[PDB]
């Protein structure tokens, strides 16, 4: 948490709890014998392109939307 | 209910060419119901959710490589 | 013929399989964490440090 807020300053609780949800979850699929090492793969292959979807089909460009869009993105703040 | 009902909208959105449109629908958190956050003004840096994503990856990785604790009694 | 040494000391004996004992535990300890699908170990010092 204390380097999310470092790097970015933003979403300090939301990094910790999908952390937290992704080790439970993973915990879970070892208890059924799947190695960690395939967990582990997993979760960075879905990281990777979780990324790529991201930046390719959920972006927004700001230039389409002007002053506004700041004043949006620091009222969600 | 909330959740199953942005799933299924994700869900149009994903397979219907026609309807790309739901990707924005996000949560009206004060009335509780589906609602398009790009029009509604509901904004976050792309930077923030890219680097929570790596970064709870990375920390859920280095977690869950333990598989066995050594904890040295203190010598005081 | 017959009988050879007695051997009548059983220390060095019992000395050998302490040791034995000793370096066939260590390497049991150890095995889990070994080759591609070996899983790192974690350990804590008496003064807190945190080592994986
Ligand atoms: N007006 C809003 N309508 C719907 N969701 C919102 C609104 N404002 C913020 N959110 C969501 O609430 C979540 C929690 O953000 P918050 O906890 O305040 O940030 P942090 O994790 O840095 O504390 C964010 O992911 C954001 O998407
Ligand atoms: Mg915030």
């Amino acid at each position: 948490a204390d380097l999310q807020d470092k790097e970015v300053g933003d979403g300090t609780t939301s990094v910790v709890i999908i952390a937290a949800e992704l080790l439970k979850n993973a915990d879970e699929l070892v208890k059924q014998k799947i190695h960690p090492t395939s967990v582990i793969s997993g979760y960075r292959l879905a990281c990777k392109e979780a990324v790529r979807y991201i930046n390719e089909n959920l972006i927004v460009n700001t230039d389409e939307l002007g002053r506004d869009c700041l004043i949006n993105a620091a009222k969600t703040s | 209910d909330l959740v199953a009902k942005l799933r299924a909208f994700h869900n149009e959105a994903q397979v219907n060419p026609e309807r790309k449109n739901l990707k924005w629908i996000g949560l009206d958190l004060s009335n509780g119901k589906p609602r398009d956050n790009k029009q509604a003004g509901v904004f976050e840096p792309t930077i923030v959710k890219v680097k929570s994503l790596k970064f709870a990856t990375e920390a859920a990785i280095t977690i869950l490589r333990i598989d066995d604790l050594i904890k040295l009694h203190p010598e005081s | 013929r017959g009988k050879g040494a007695y051997q009548d000391r059983d220390k060095p004996a019992q000395i050998r399989f302490s040791n034995i004992s000793a370096a066939k535990a260590v390497a049991d300890a150890i095995r889990t964490s070994l080759g591609p699908k070996g899983m790192d170990k974690m350990i804590q010092d008496g003064k807190g440090d945190v080592t994986i």
